[PDB]
Order: C-alpha cells, then structure tokens, then sequence
RNA sequence: GGCGAAAGCCAAGGCCUGUCGGGAGCAACCAACGUUAGGGAAUUCGGCAAGUUAGUCCCGUACCUUCGGAAGAAGGGAUGC
RNA sequence: GGGGUCUUAAGGUAGCGUAGUACCUUGCCGCAUCAGUAGCGGCUUGCAUGAAUGGAUUAACCAGAGCUUCACUGUCCCAACGUUGGGCCCGGUGAACUGUACAUUCCAGUGCGGAGUCUGGAGACACCCAGGGGGAAGCAAAGACCCUA
RNA sequence: UAUCGACCGAGUGGCUUGCUACCUCGAUGUCGGUUCCCUCCAUCCUGCCCGUGCAGAAGCGGGCAAGGGUGAGGUUGUUCGCCUAUUAAAGGAGGUCGUGAGCUGGGUUUAGACCGUCGUGAGACAGGUCGGCUGCUAUCUACUGGGUGUGUAGGUGUCUGACAAGAACGACCGUAUAGUACGAGAGGAACUACGGUUGGUGGCCACUGGUGUACCGGUUGUUCGAGAGAGCACGUGCCGGGUAGCCACGCCACACGGGGUAAGAGCUGAACGCAUCUAAGCUCGAAACCCACUUGGAAAAGAGACACCGCCGAGGUCCCGCGUACAAGACGCGGUCGAUAGACUCGGGGUGUGCGCGUCGAGGUAACGAGACGUUAAGCCCACGAGCACUAACAGACCAA
C-alpha cells in the first residue's frame, strides 16, 4: 500500500471491539482480520490507524448485525509518530466500513480522522467532516 | 508552539497531539500536563503552570 | 502439528563472549577508488540528541520538508597517524613486513606503547619501495592512535592504538600519501577523511551487560499461563531431543551478553563540526559538556558513552550520498527529564 | 477504633531465642510480592492464577415459587471535614 | 421375535427420550459464534428408557458436572522495571543420596537388534568457577500391568 | 501422451496397520499439547525453467531447487479432522511415534460412585459418566559463559588468518511503466526505477511509552498531649507525580556486485560427408553453491608476523581512588607530572507552593474555627554535569631476562 507518512503502533487485535465512525447502521464492530497481514507464531494478528480489516458487526441494526465486512481504521488510542517527532492519539478506535472499491459505505462519517488515511483511501478522507 | 496546557514552549520533536472526540486538538509539552489533565485538574489553579504565572 | 518459527537470535554473532579489544578492530575495508586516504577515524561517544532536518531524499514525498533526527554525538578531536605499516603478500596470506615512523609523539603516548628512541625511517622506506618493485606489496596501513586528553568527559589520558588501511589511486602515490601523513607528526582530522551527509560504518564494543539468561539473551519466551507458575519462569523447554545424546551449541543459553563487538553498517553522518553546539543542558548525563570537534551520527552507535567508536567509509552503502545536509535545528535541551 | 471477643494502631506484661553471621546497586535463576501502555480471555481441557465487586443509608428490584422464598436479585444515588 | 401368535407368565401403560442410558454419532432442524465434536430447544425409529431395580417433575439449598452474557484483568499478544528472601563471595558449623572397574568425547558401524569402554575415522593441552539439565536406556522401590506356580 | 488415466507388471520408503516375540519385567513413565534444538525431500510459497486444449490475465501439468517461510482463530483431551477470516503459501516427515531427573495432566489406566448391557451372585464391559498424587542437593559426560596454569620461549603495542558460525537477511503490498503490450470486447500484463509494510537479525535510549518500595506531594486509622515532626498499617497504609538507570510498545542499521553450476536456452562440432546443445570445446542460466558482509579465532605442535623498549632493569604485581567492567576470577581508568571518588557551590533536573506570622473565614457572647490569600516560581529532594586539590588516591613493599 503507498507509504502512510506516519509511524504506526498498532492499538488492536483480531477479536478487538471498535467504534463503527459512519452512518451504515453497525454501531460497533469486531476485528476478525487484516488486510495483507502475516504475523509470527504465537502472535494475535495486530491492526492499527490506517489498515484495512475485515470485520463482523457486533451491535447495531438487525439488518447490518453478524454481517461480515471490509473496513478501514481511521482512529486509535495508542499513539503514532509523525515525520515532525510530534506524538498523535485520539479519545477512541474507530473504523468506517467500506465496500470492494474501498469507498466509504455509509454517507457520512463520525468524529475526526487522521490526514495519514487520506493518502490510501481518498474517498474516505473525502466523506470526513474533520481531518486531523 | 505553545503547550496547550501549562503554556510553555514545546521543545520541537517533542511532545503529543491528543484528539478529543469532537475533533478539538490538545498538544501536551509532557506526560505530566496531560496526567494533571486527567485528574480533572485545571491549569489556571496549578502554581508552577506558565499560565497560572 | 507444531506451527513452524525461526530460531531464537541469531547464530551470526558468536560465541557470545566477553570483546578481546575494547577497541574495535574492523574486518573489512572500502575498496581502492578515489585519491590516496586514510579509510577510518575515531572518537569517543558522549549521547543523544534530535535535529530537525530538511529531508534531501529526491525521491521522497517530503522532499524540502522538516524532518525531526534522531542523533549520536560524538566527540572527534584529532587523531595522530604515527606509522606507515606495510604488508606483504605470502603464501600464507598477508604478513607485516616493517613500519615507518616518526619522531614527534603525543607526550602522553608512553601510557599505552614504548615510544621508540632510535629508529631509521629510510632504512624502512626502502624495504618497502624494494617490496613495491618486487611486486610484493600487500595493502599499506596507518597505525593510529586518539588523543583522550582532548576530551575532558573521557577520564582516561591513555591513548587507544588501532591500525586504519590506507586505500587510494595507484600503490606508488598511495604510498607516498601515507609516509606523508605519517612524517608530519600524524596528525589529522575527521574533515580529512569524512564529509557530512556520507555514510559511515560505526563499530564499537555494546555496552556490557554480565550474565543474562536466555529470554534476554536469545530472545526466548517465558513460560506462559499454568506454566510461569509451577516453578520455571524463564527457563526454555528442553537442551534438545533424546538423541543425539548431547546438548548442541545452538540452543539458547545463559551467559556473557553485551560488551561484544558489533560494526554497524550504513549510518548517515549528519554533521560535522566543532564547537559545543550540541551540548546539552545540565550536561550530557554520565558524561560532561562537549565543546570541542565532534561529529553527529544519525541514529545509534554500539557501547555506553565514553567508549571509542570507530568510523569507516561504508562498504556496501545503500544509497548515493547526498551531501550537507541542513541542520534547521538542534536541540540543547537537558537530557535529564 | 468499629456492629464487633473483626482489622489496624497502642498500654499493662513479656520478648529481640519462631537463635549463625560477614560482604557484593547485590548478575543469571528460584520463592513470595508491587507496577505495567494499547488490546481485553485472543491464553487454557477449563478465566486455572490473578483480578473485579465490597462497609452503611436512601430509591429500586424480573422469571419462577412449596407463598416461606427468589432478594443484598438486577439497576441507580449518597458517603469527609 | 414374527405375522394380520411364538418363547418363557406377560409383551412396555403414564411419562421421559441422541439421556451421567443412543453403538452408529460431530444424528437431522433451529438458536448462539467470523467459525461451536460444546451448550440449549425441537425431532426421536429408545444398538440397549420407564414407573418405590421407582417414573416424571420440581421452588429452596450446594467448595457437586456442563454452557452463555455483562463487568474486570499481564491468562495471552510480549514482555519490562521494581520489592523482600535465597542464589554469588567470606568466617564458622557441617551431613546425605550414589560408587565393578576404567573413563576428554563425537560421527558412523558392529554387537542379545537401544555402546563413554568393541571397529573405522574425526576431535582432544591440564585444572578450576557459574549454569540450565541432552546422555549415562540417570538415581530411587527384587514391575503393582501381563503370564507362569 | 495439454490433461485424465483402468487392467496387469516392476519397485523404493519405513510415515500407517498387521505379523514375530530378538532386547528390556532386581521399571526404558502413557496419549495430546507445550517449549527448545537439528534434520529429511516424495516442494505448499518464494527464485530459474519446459509444455499447454499457452492471445492476454489466470489457470493446468511438468523440471531444477531444501536459502528462507509455512501464521491467527471456533467445537473436540484429542492426534486427525470439520469450520472461519487473513495469507506469497498458510507442505508433509524423522529425531526413544525428539522433548515429564522441562512443563501440563484434559484423555488412558488403581483405590470412591452412577447409568446402560451382561451375570443367580461376587462382579464384568476393548461402553458412557463425576472425583481422584507427578519424588531426587548432578558424580561423570555434553554444551553455554567465566577463570588459573603449562607449552610455544624479557616486555609493550599493532596485526595475521588456518579454520569456525550466520538467514543476516526472507517475503509482500503500492506507484510510475500503463488502462499500455495482448484482445472484437470484456479483461489486462512485463523489464526497470521508486515508496512502504511484514517476519527475522544486531544495536540504542534524543523522542513516545513502561517502571522507578531514589525523591516530592495529598490523605485514612492509631501512638508520641496539641502544633511542628514522626513510627506502625509487609517488606511503599493508600493515592498522585516522577529524575537517573533499565527497558519496548519507542528509535537506528541489516547490499550491489562478482565467480562457478542445476533444470533449461543456445554456439561450434564429430562419431555418422548430412543432421545433432555434447562425445572434446564453448556462450548463458536458479531465492540454491563460492565470494562479497558480520562474529570468533595464535594451542594453527609448521604453536605465526611487525615495530619499538629492555636484560639491572623495560615491564609487571601488591597497594590506593574508581567504574565505560563484573556472581569468584577476569576487564577498564586514575593515582599530585592528578579532577579518580567525596564534601561545598553553581548548573541541570523532580515535586508543586514549606515552618511560622499576618489578613480573610460559615458561624459563635466568647472561647473556638474546616479552610482561603499573602509571605512563596516557595520548601524539600537528586544514582547527572561543571567549578573546585578542602578531604581521600598516602606511605610504601616486591617480582623482573
Ligand atoms: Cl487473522
Ligand atoms: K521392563
Ligand atoms: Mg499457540
Ligand atoms: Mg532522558
Ligand atoms: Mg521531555
Ligand atoms: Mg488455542
Ligand atoms: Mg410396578
Ligand atoms: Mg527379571
Ligand atoms: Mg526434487
Ligand atoms: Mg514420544
Ligand atoms: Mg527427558
Ligand atoms: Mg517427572
Ligand atoms: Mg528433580
Ligand atoms: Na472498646
Ligand atoms: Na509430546
Ligand atoms: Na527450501
Ligand atoms: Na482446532
Ligand atoms: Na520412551
Ligand atoms: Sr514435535
Ligand atoms: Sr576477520
Ligand atoms: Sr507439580
Ligand atoms: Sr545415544
Ligand atoms: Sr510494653
Ligand atoms: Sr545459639
Ligand atoms: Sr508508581
Ligand atoms: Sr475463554
Ligand atoms: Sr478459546
Ligand atoms: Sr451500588
Ligand atoms: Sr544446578
Ligand atoms: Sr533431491
Ligand atoms: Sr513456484
Ligand atoms: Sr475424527
Ligand atoms: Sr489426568
Ligand atoms: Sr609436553
Ligand atoms: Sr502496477
Ligand atoms: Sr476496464
Ligand atoms: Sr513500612
Ligand atoms: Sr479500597
Ligand atoms: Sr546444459
Ligand atoms: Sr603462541
């Protein structure tokens, strides 16, 4: 994937619970896998800001509730390094679900975003109310 | 830059950005502003903070 | 069916014992190319410190951007070039044939070696020009020492002696580089042979650490669950199977970690000046002011402050040098906090 | 002190005899502990081990039931000087 | 069991049922999970349920067996630092286990087919400290399994 | 004969199962897992190739090849296997079905108990079920690290390199190439140059993070009459902050290219006038082999080389102050021709505003009064640096060609 611009410790886990950051009707989601990612024996597979991972809806709408689906973090608690020194994290880990196109599937997306996942999925960064 | 908290000078290639959840944007100098942060404590009441100075 | 998983550490890098030479002696040097030089310097570490820089990486989104570095400081006074060493080739590989000195020596030099009272310079030139003809000349070295008593956060005055080949154009001009170098009095600084923003191949003896088990040392896991409490925490598994009937020397063992020699490829020298510029508030911790020649290593350097480092142009370097780069910023900041 | 023959602390009284000591910031390793970012049972046969909760007052309390119970259900609030 | 009685007197009623009883078996459908040889509900032809050899069912009780959820956490990802007592060095005190002999081994082979000691090579200067225990088919108890008397 | 492939026939392995009863009954602990190390190739991925029912993309099949990799999870004790999402791929096997003087103890397989079936009964079951123990101070050998001696045969310093170890590097994604070659279209590459991620490896501590029973502060109970200041509440009563140091969750570094080959593509070329990649010869060509790179390495018995100092004195030991070192030993530095350690003072840091006094303070006749402000960027403290010979590195003993 093209350099994200920003050194990452990821703050999550297969089996980690996530805020669901849009409007598709999945309040909160579960980690189940990343997108490219080949770990180490013993070790839970790790994801953090900017992976795409692939998910199963925990609580939401009936409809959207057990479904399986692509989405991309866009905010963590731990922290990230930025090209400047300077440390970043936010008040909590959140996701928006996206299709195979990798375009946000919600019309809108909660809460801030890191301006490192707008250099992967544009379209989403582009659906974001504030890029942080 | 100015830290958000005690209002010291953040020496560069230092410190940490944290993002509230409405989008707000705090930078803390150090691990301390941010802990007193936490306690609920308010820079204003601290002595040793540059802003209660 | 047992999940597959690489060795614990590396097999590269013993036997994991105590450095025989606190003074790290390299094993390879920089192929003949440019003019006649000296291929290696030396110093004394002191810390740490960033800088912001203005990224040079063409081919870099952030090209032209500020760049916060982490640095090394190290002090870098002159050293002096005291003998012109000369190998010879040999069925047996290369051998010493003889040495060429000079007269002006370091007045503390009689700490570490028998400073010579009565030598002949020519009578050895001449051994070696006769060798040179007879097409039996293996490379040429300079024996090089540091002068410690430059640096008052070093407590020793005792100089640390090492050998630096001497790589350059044709073996005649190459030779005649190196008697100069040496006549003079030796002296010469890390200007001389680096510039900033090359790479340089650091060695240094890491800093010790006395016994260590396997889980610090090898990089083993610690029991886990039930297992952490029955009685064995950090010991591994088994010495091996049944048979072969023997503990090999490759499974992960407790002893000597640390204080082993270890050259660092490929480090980005960031810049090169004198003065007391990167100090540090309150000083450096467990070591003094620097304030004096000194040279800033990007990243890391093996050992613990104080320790001689050695700087040798990288050998295999990654990356074409992109040189001066712009320090915007560097930090004084105290270290202590 | 507190509900208390509870804890903890302290008198009267007893003792330094749950009787080998001296050294090394005192390494590995072990016993018994303290603290650990983010994640939060992914560990394991099994949450084993540890932890969570906690005293008291007010509000409030489901299924089921032998009408006794369930019940301190759960849940919420208060607490010093 | 056979057929639309036969044995041996009767021929399994009410219940319950893949059971702590169901071999086949992870039975089939459903719930729950990303995924459930588990658990629960239903079906149920029950290899081989069933009425004081008690059946069914059951509030309360339980250091009894299994399952799920919320909360919490170094159980784990993945380990780190620290505390106390040991460990290590020194004075003093001072055992035991074990011992055919020899013994610095290693890779192969051979041999009663599982060798430090045989064969062929390889390696090997001696002694000492600390360590975790690969081997001595380690030490411990004339194997309690099995057969024989 | 791209691919699939019956019958029948010939084999190799020693992974399954069976047979045998050679070894062991004065004991070789069982399944599964776990941890840790080596290996095999009948290769799952990665590299290089051949064929195709090969346009491309992608498959399918085959060849060389064991450098590296082959992971996380749900039921089950499971091995096995079924299932889920990731993946380049999530290959199989040997090591006493490696690994209990390493762990676990869920299954098996004592003594308790229930069920079904069988038995007149005691009781049984190659059925199910609940419960049910894991000893030992290492003598030798083996290896990981550390020492003392002897040999080579006065000392200091620098080297050499026989050999030895390495995976020190493996893999993926993305961008440009390019919506290009190819193709009606749909779809859709590559060489090469770049950016990054992952697994592995070595190191480091400016940054972020953890610790930090140094330290500073808050505060509960109780004892010292109160205040001040303290003890105890387990090796901090509890709580908050946290320097150094140590750390990872942090940060730095880990090629390019040569050489020789395999499969394979070829050249020249005969036997055989032609043909023929092969027989002699040659050009190429794999993540594999060798080198390059890193680490060890004068005990390499051919026991090494160089330079200087010294043989009445070079150098070393003891001693003393110490740590860049450390379990003993070892290693390194300084020793007045001195900043080696401590005191002191600055600096740089940690806490967070001291004791006392003054004013204010709901009230209360008053006494009394939780607490607020000021004095006070205060007080207390520092495993760091600098200055500084004040104190202590003194005095001095010895070996030595
Ligand atoms: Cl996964
Ligand atoms: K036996
Ligand atoms: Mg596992
Ligand atoms: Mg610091
Ligand atoms: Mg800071
Ligand atoms: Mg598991
Ligand atoms: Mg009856
Ligand atoms: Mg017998
Ligand atoms: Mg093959
Ligand atoms: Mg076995
Ligand atoms: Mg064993
Ligand atoms: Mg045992
Ligand atoms: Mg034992
Ligand atoms: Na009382
Ligand atoms: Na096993
Ligand atoms: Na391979
Ligand atoms: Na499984
Ligand atoms: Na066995
Ligand atoms: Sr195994
Ligand atoms: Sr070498
Ligand atoms: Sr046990
Ligand atoms: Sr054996
Ligand atoms: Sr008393
Ligand atoms: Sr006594
Ligand atoms: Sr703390
Ligand atoms: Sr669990
Ligand atoms: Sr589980
Ligand atoms: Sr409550
Ligand atoms: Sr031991
Ligand atoms: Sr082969
Ligand atoms: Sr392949
Ligand atoms: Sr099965
Ligand atoms: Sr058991
Ligand atoms: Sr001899
Ligand atoms: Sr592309
Ligand atoms: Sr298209
Ligand atoms: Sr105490
Ligand atoms: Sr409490
Ligand atoms: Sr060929
Ligand atoms: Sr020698």
């Amino acid at each position: 994937m093209e350099a994200l611009g920003a050194d990452v410790t990821q703050g999550l886990e297969k089996g980690s619970l996530i805020t669901c950051a849009d409007n598709t009707g999945a309040r909160e989601l579960k980690v189940i896998s990343v997108h490219g990612y080949s770990g180490t024996k013993n070790r839970h597979p790790k994801a953090g800001l900017g992976d795409k991972i692939t998910v199963s809806v925990t609580k939401g709408t009936p409809e959207m509730r057990r479904q399986v689906l692509e989405a991309v973090v866009v905010r963590q608690r731990k922290p990230i390094r930025r090209p400047d020194g300077t440390r970043v994290k936010f008040e909590d880990n959140a996701a928006v679900i996206v299709d195979e196109n990798e375009d946000p599937r919600g019309t809108e997306l909660k809460g801030p975003i890191a301006r490192e996942v707008a250099q992967r999925f544009g379209s989403v960064a582009s659906a974001a109310t504030m890029i942080v | 830059r100015e830290c958000d908290y005690c209002g010291t000078d953040i020496e560069p290639g230092t410190g940490t950005m944290f993002v509230h959840k409405d989008g707000a944007t705090t930078h803390f100098c150090s691990s301390k502003c941010e802990n007193n942060a936490d306690l609920g404590r308010e820079a204003r009441n601290l002595e040793w903070t540059d802003t209660a100075r | 069916p047992q999940p597959s998983r690489p060795r614990k550490g590396s097999l590269g890098f013993g036997p994991r014992k105590r450095s025989t030479s606190e003074t790290p002696r390299f094993n390879s040097w920089p192929s003949d190319d440019g003019q006649p030089g000296v291929q290696g310097f030396a110093g004394y570490k002191a810390g740490m410190t960033h800088v912001v820089l203005v990224n040079d990486e063409p081919n870099s989104p952030r090209e032209g951007m500020e760049e916060t570095v982490p640095v090394t400081v190290i002090e870098t006074p002159p050293m002096r070039a005291v003998a012109l060493r000369a190998y010879e080739d040999t069925p047996y590989g290369q051998r010493p044939l003889t040495e060429v000195w000079t007269d002006e020596f370091h007045s503390e030099l009689d700490r570490t070696l028998d400073v010579p009272e009565d030598h002949d310079p020519d009578a050895a030139e001449e051994q070696i020009r006769d060798a040179h003809e007879a097409g039996d000349l293996g490379d040429l070295r300079l024996i090089t020492h540091t002068v410690p008593d430059a640096v008052p956060s070093v407590p020793k005055k005792k100089p640390d002696v090492m050998e630096t080949r001497v790589g350059g154009g044709s073996v005649s001009d190459r030779l005649d580089h190196a008697l100069d170098i040496v006549e003079d009095g030796g002296e010469h600084a890390m200007n001389d042979i680096f510039r900033a923003g090359e790479y340089a191949d650091v060695a240094g003896v890491t800093k010790g650490k006395g016994t260590q088990g396997p889980v610090k040392r090898w990089g083993v896991q610690k029991r886990k669950g039930k297992h952490a409490r029955q009685g064995w925490r950090r010991r591994i598994g088994n010495l091996g199977p049944w048979n072969p009937s023997r503990v090999r020397s490759t499974v992960p063992q407790q002893g000597q970690t640390g204080y082993h020699q270890r050259t660092e490829l490929n480090k980005r020298l960031i810049d090169i000046g004198e003065g007391d510029e990167p100090t540090v508030d309150g000083g450096f911790v467990n070591y003094g002011e620097v304030d004096g020649p000194y040279t800033l290593v990007k990243g890391s350097v093996p050992g613990p402050d104080k320790r001689l480092v050695r700087f040798r142009p990288a050998v295999r370097p990654n990356d074409q040098p992109r040189l001066d780069p712009e320090v915007r910023y560097v930090s004084n900041e105290s270290n202590q906090g």
